[PDB]
């Protein structure tokens, strides 16, 4: 069951980079694309992320989509960049100017089909495909808006494939423009309509995982790309590897997704150390649930836990892992939803990452996620209320009615939310 | 001699049946390749064995089996396995893309797809049948192909075979080693379109066996193959009598005349002794009174719950082993006098016994000790409708807020066969407490 | 740190015990309709006792005794006393009772033994109740005519022994509590509830409720406080009036049918094997006669306790029944017995 | 005590001890409603489709 993996804008094609670093070295390819690996779990499951080529080589099942050559450049000229395919490189010229409508409407819409040409030639191929993956940005032009042009139009020709993608959420905190709110409230509503999975990565929770826990005082992109490094690897664990649990995009779905709409998911890892030390395994359950290990910069007390995915990495006593996650719910059962009963599933994998003798990494549906959706929709509201900046896009065709609709399509989904959590 | 095909649904159908027909081999003497040296008569017969085995003109014994999955890996391992001489292609039914545990899926989107290809397949064993008994259905409750498929299937068996009789095992679903939140869904959907197609089914709650793997067998964290190792053995004392000489249980008709009196009231609850730890250098043998007795814990029960609140409808024993009809009727009459033990007045408060003189065989190198006797109970106590009771309480707290509904009806089904299944859950818990209270 | 719910908010008992168990740092509580609970103090009616020790990782305990209404109702009693071996047909300690339905029944069978009493000159006075209003008569026709309008009609104790001043009547009520292990702990703590009424064997005097006397007697609280009399006080009059004690006169009779009862049932209702542990207060009530002789009246399986007595018992039940089960960081006779 | 209906072989014997005596759809209806979900399905498919054009 292979999945079709795509990554779109600066940020997208940042992040997706390292992501393939990273599974790369767990699954023994190096970045000449051949096999040099010690244990047959490496190869069991290869094919989800990888094609099998002549002399046996692995090309990642990789599409690395920009609207500027600039990053794009860069990740061929990376570590890894010689592994991913060559036609496999799709880009324009122009740019979207941290415009969602550029990279929806106008600039993306010109490139667009391209892409679909290459995710066809991709999909063909495939015995049986599971659904796509989508790495990006809300906040710039190019992963947002011709992201989410992307997941639309790949929606209509496999309406009965998953989509899944890792969204990051713009924060004041590590801001380019002022216009992030506007971008990221315009796809939030393209993902609450087309896609079945998406892992919610909050820069701000990113920013203050290097700052106060990590302590970086000065944290780049590169320090905050290798936390999604790391959390991507974990939450795609039960994908590369032999297992029972979430093996596959859509019994995750049925397992984590109980409304519809209510698919935004918060990813915590653990442990996040500045490092020689073993963890037990009762301290990698409570840093997994600890607010301060998670990526979205939301309370799990705030709110309540629909589902909860968890995945425990490296050799160590199943029978312990379990009566530990048997502790965190029984001791706080009440952050947990009682209409739906045993919520929370658990995986372990003997394979640990890079650097680590075990881990523990964290998926959770609470009911908390709208603190996120909330933030970026006061943000949204402090400049329309003035129509600041909307002649950047007002440019480009678009029309303040649809600003006025996704504002209130976000503070629906916060509604929804906040029904759920009474 | 009438023939027994068994269909094994699901992954949890296909390794339960991968672990019985391993242990049947074992018994009967088959070996790997399907040659049984004992087997006089070659390439043919109709001896108590050849109502699960065929044979071929080179003296291969082969299951009388069918094996479904949705999805290409279980039954991969099957036809790369210990085993793989003893099946043929035709006999191992794969998929590409499973039910993803939803019911819907493997009901109507997927099974819609693949029923005429396994009923072909399932004619082919028929027409090797001189006097086709019935099929013994192996599935999960909580999968969408064990639970979405199986439905389906019976359905059409019941078509196409209307005449015959067919028996469930059904894997109960625990969270200890559940895979999915919506397994109360798919084991009340199957339940109540299965219900009217199934003479007998005898359930097996994960929980149970998972238990008595740590507590008697000292595994700290069970796997399925420990779970399946000791489920075949009791699905082996169940099936004994039909693969054996003897006198009780001698057809499929026998399990509904002996165990069910009421159609829907049609699940007997199975208790199992001894479950000995192969671990231990010694332990004491265990006597007639002693494995009796342990009938009548709940700790030794496929399901968790309590006879002496209920009243019974029938009881069968399985003896295997060094067993003789004496030491039974002593070990009866001391229970008797000192368990709990009501039957429905319009019953007898009797018990209908089987040996066989054959002990248990244990798998080489596998986790049971052999023992010298061992017994497995069948008795029609209204107590397990406390397993109904538990999966449609689950089911009430998620169904209130349509929770993962929409999986559902994304696949073509309507919200309204919910509550339809739902209400026939009710009707089948008030049928249990109207014979078992008072 | 454990874990309890509350499913029965009329609990005069357990609400203490739940302010208990909170005050001791350790124990949390939590929705009613929580399943990830160490402890239940559940309802009444319909306990789902098929729900419980389902839970992974939880030792789950509870405060009743699935099957012990067999003990705790009118008719079941009777039938229970009748049939079962044990306690035998011949029961020296238990009033001649029969189960009458209204128009298996026993109306010819309670006819029977009557007439002798007709027939045979002798006290023929019986009394008709149910576990829903009751009717002393001494005419068959007059107890089976008001039934009509399930009972059990069992024979009313015309010679009972009489408090003195006052010459009235008066019933005990013992406390036991059982544990997981069926220990059999008697609460070394009774009340006798008094009739403030001369006995007149020609209902407020008949009748010992508290609920009759508080209501419908004229003399309530003239001879002890609430027409509850403690049995130190009551151990004394019986040195002063009768040259004997409460231990050798009385309490000896008491424990020997708490035993029998409960080791009757306890086959049926033990969870020492089961997925889930169970433990439970019971209210046995006694009448004694002018013989002191204790004649069993009935079991209660949910009563409340005295005003006096609800702090030591209710601690006593959390130590004995709950922290047994789940340790933190004797008021009780230990009735022995062979399990 | 009853023990009756006694029945010996070589592998075994069986009996039974007594303590006390007493005191579907048709193949053309299941065809319509699988069809009947396939139906509601495309149905459902259709209209995506159709917010997907708009
Ligand atoms: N006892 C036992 N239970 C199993 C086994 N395999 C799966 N199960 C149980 O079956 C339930 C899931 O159903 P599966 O059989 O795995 O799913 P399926 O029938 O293949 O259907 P799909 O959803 O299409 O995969 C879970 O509750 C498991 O605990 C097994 O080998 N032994
Ligand atoms: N057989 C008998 N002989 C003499 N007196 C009797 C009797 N049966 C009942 N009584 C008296 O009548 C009253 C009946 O009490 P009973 O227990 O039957 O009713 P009840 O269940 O409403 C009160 P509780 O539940 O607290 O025991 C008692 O107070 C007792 O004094
Ligand atoms: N974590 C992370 N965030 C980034 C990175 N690059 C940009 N961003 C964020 O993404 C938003 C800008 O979007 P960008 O990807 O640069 O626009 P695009 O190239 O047109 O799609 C801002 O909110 C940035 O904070 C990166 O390398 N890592
Ligand atoms: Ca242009
Ligand atoms: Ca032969
Ligand atoms: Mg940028
Ligand atoms: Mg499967
Ligand atoms: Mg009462």
């Amino acid at each position: 069951r292979e999945i079709v993996h795509i990554q779109a804008g600066q940020c997208g094609n940042q992040i997706g980079a390292k992501f393939w670093e990273v599974i790369s070295d767990e699954h023994g390819i190096d970045p000449t694309g051949s096999y040099h690996g010690d244990s047959d779990l490496q190869l069991e499951r290869i094919n989800v992320y990888y094609n099998e080529a002549t002399g046996n080589k692995y090309v990642p099942r990789a599409i690395l989509v920009d609207l500027e050559p600039g990053t794009m450049d860069s990740v061929r000229s990376g570590p890894f960049g010689q592994i991913f395919r060559p036609d496999n490189f799709v880009f324009g010229q122009s740019g979207a100017g941290n415009n969602w409508a550029k990279g929806h409407y106008t600039e993306g819409a010109e490139l667009v089909d391209s892409v679909l040409d290459v995710v066809r030639k991709e999909s063909e191929s495939c015995d049986c495909l599971q659904g796509f993956q989508l790495t990006h940005s809300l906040g710039g032009g190019t992963g947002s808006g011709m992201g989410t042009l992307l997941i639309s139009k790949i929606r209509e020709e496999y309406p009965d494939r998953i989509m899944n993608t890792f969204s990051v959420m713009p924060s004041p905190k590590v801001s380019d423009t002022v216009v992030e709110p506007y971008n990221a409230t315009l796809s939030v509503h393209q993902l609450v309509e087309n896609t079945d999975e998406t892992y919610c990565i909050d820069n701000e929770a990113l920013y203050d995982i290097c700052f106060r826990t990590l302590k970086l005082t000065t944290p780049t992109y590169g320090d905050l790309n290798h936390l999604v490094s790391a959390t991507m690897s974990g939450v795609t664990t039960c994908l590369r590897f032999p297992g029972q649990l979430n093996a596959d995009l859509r019994k995750l779905a049925v397992n984590m997704v109980p409304f519809p709409r209510l698919h935004f998911f918060m990813p915590g890892f653990a442990p996040l150390t500045s490092q020689y030390r073993a963890l037990t395994v009762p301290e990698l359950t409570q840093q997994m649930f600890d607010s301060k290990n998670m990526m979205a910069a939301c309370d799990p007390r705030h709110g309540r836990y629909l589902t909860v995915a968890a995945i425990f990495r490296g050799r160590m006593s199943m029978k312990e892992v379990d009566e530990q996650m048997l502790n965190v719910q029984n001791k706080n059962s009440s952050y947990f939803v009682e209409w739906i009963p045993n919520n929370v599933k658990t995986a372990v994998c003997d394979i640990p990452p890079r650097g680590l003798k075990m881990s523990a990494t964290f998926i959770g549906n609470s009911t908390a996620i709208q603190e996120l959706f909330k933030r970026i929709s006061e943000q949204f509201t402090a400049m329309f209320r003035r129509k600041a900046f909307l002649h950047w896009y007002t440019g480009e065709g678009m029309d303040e009615m649809e600003f006025t609709e996704a504002e209130s399509n976000m503070n629906d989904l916060v509604s929804e939310y906040q029904q759920y959590q009474d | 001699m009438r023939e027994c095909i068994s269909i094994h649904v699901g992954q949890a159908g296909v390794q339960i049946g991968n672990a019985c027909w391993e242990l049947y081999c074992l018994e009967h003497g088959i070996q790997p390749d399907g040659q049984m040296p004992s087997d006089k008569t070659i390439g043919g017969g109709d001896d108590s064995f050849n109502t699960f085995f065929s044979e071929t003109g080179a003296g291969k014994h082969v299951p009388r089996a069918v094996f479904v999955d949705l999805e290409p890996t279980v039954i991969d391992e099957v036809r790369t396995g210990t085993y793989r001489q003893l099946f043929h292609p035709e006999q191992l039914i794969t998929g590409k893309e499973d039910a993803a545990n939803n019911y819907a899926r493997g009901h109507y989107t997927i099974g819609k797809e693949i029923i005429d290809l396994v009923l072909d397949r399932i004619r082919k064993l028929a027409d090797q049948c001189t006097g086709l008994q019935g099929f013994l259905v192996f599935h999960s409750f909580g999968g969408g192909t064990g639970s979405g498929f199986t439905s389906l299937l019976m359905e059409r068996l019941s078509v196409d075979y209307g005449k015959k009789s067919k028996l469930e095992f059904s894997i109960y679903p625990a969270p200890q080693v559940s895979t999915a939140v919506v397994e109360p869904y798919n084991s009340i959907l199957t339940t109540h379109t299965t219900l009217e197609h199934s003479d007998c089914a005898f359930m097996v709650d994960n929980e149970a066996i998972y238990d008595i793997c740590r507590r008697n067998l000292d595994i700290e964290r069970p796997t399925y193959t420990n779970l399946n190792r000791l489920i075949s053995q009791i699905v082996s004392s169940i099936t004994a009598s039909l693969r054996f000489d003897g006198a009780l249980n001698v057809d499929l008709t026998e399990f509904q005349t002996n165990l069910v009196p009421y159609p829907r009231i049609h699940f007997p609850l199975a208790t199992y002794a001894p479950v000995i730890s192969a671990e231990k250098a010694y332990h004491e043998q265990l006597s007639v009174a002693e494995i009796t007795n342990a009938c009548f814990e709940p700790a030794n029960q496929m399901v968790k719950c309590d006879p002496r609140h209920g009243k019974y409808m029938a009881c069968c024993l399985l003896y295997r082993g060094d067993v003789v009809p004496k030491d039974v009727n002593a070990a009866i009459a001391t229970i008797k006098t000192k368990r709990s033990i009501q039957f429905v007045d319009w019953c007898p408060t009797g018990f209908k016994v089987g040996i066989n003189y054959q002990p248990p065989t244990v798998v080489p190198g596998g986790d049971l000790a052999k023992v010298q006797r061992a017994v497995c109970m069948l008795s029609n106590t209204t107590a397990i409708a406390e397993a109904w009771a538990r999966l449609d309480h689950k089911f009430d707290l998620m169904y209130a807020k349509r929770a993962f509904v929409h999986w559902y009806v994304g696949e073509g089904m309507e919200e309204g066969e919910f509550s339809e299944a739902r209400e026939d859950m009710a009707a089948l818990e008030k049928d249990y407490e109207e014979v078992g209270v008072d | 740190m454990y874990t309890f719910v509350v499913r029965d908010e009329n609990s005069s008992v357990y609400a203490e015990v739940s302010r208990l168990l909170l005050a001791t740092g350790q124990w949390k509580r939590l929705r009613k309709d929580n399943p990830r609970f160490n402890l239940m103090l559940g309802e009444r009616n319909r306990l789902p006792f098929g729900r419980l020790g389902h839970e992974p990782g939880l030792v789950q305990l509870v405060n009743y005794y699935r099957g012990a209404d067999k003990l705790c109702r009118k008719a079941s009693l009777v039938k229970l006393i009748k049939t079962s071996p044990e306690l035998s047909e011949s029961c020296t300690w238990f009033p001649e009772s029969y189960v009458i339905y209204p128009t298996t029944d026993e109306r010819e069978v309670f006819l029977a033994a009557y007439n002798r009493r007709r027939e045979g000159r002798e006290g023929n006075v019986w009394i008709a109740k149910s576990s829903a209003g009751i009717l002393i008569s001494s005419e068959a026709s007059e107890l089976l005519d008001f039934i009509d309008e399930v009972h059990v009609i069992q024979k009313y104790l015309e010679k009972p022994l009489l408090l003195e001043p006052g010459h009235r009547k008066f019933d005990i009520r013992s406390w036991v509590l059982v544990d997981h292990l069926y220990n059999i702990y008697l609460y070394r703590e009774g009340v006798l509830r008094t009739s403030s009424e001369p006995y007149n064997s020609a209902k407020t005097c008949h009748l010992t409720n508290h609920c009759i006397q508080k209501e419908y007697s004229k003399n309530y609280g003239r001879y002890e406080e609430g027409n509850e009399m403690f049995f130190e006080e009551f151990n004394q009059y019986l040195m002063d009036a009768l040259n004997t004690t409460l231990e050798n006169s009385i309490l000896l009779q008491i424990k020997h049918i708490i035993r029998s009862c409960l080791m009757c049932i306890e086959p049926a209702i033990s969870t020492k094997h089961l997925h889930y542990q169970s433990f439970q207060l019971f209210g046995f009530d006694f009448m004694v006669d002018e013989e002191l002789k204790v004649w069993l009246i009935e079991v209660n399986g949910a009563p409340a306790c005295a005003q006096k007595l609800y702090a030591e018992l209710c601690q006593g039940i959390v130590d004995v029944a709950i922290s047994s089960v789940f340790p933190l960081a004797s008021i009780f006779i230990k009735l022995h017995h062979h399990h | 005590m009853e023990v009756i209906e006694l029945n010996k072989c070589t592998s075994g014997q069986s009996f039974e001890v007594i303590l006390k005596p007493p005191s579907d759809p048709s193949l053309e209806e299941i065809q319509k409603k699988l069809e009947a979900a396939e139906e509601r399905r495309k149905y459902q498919e259709a209209e995506l489709l159709k917010h997907l054009a708009e």
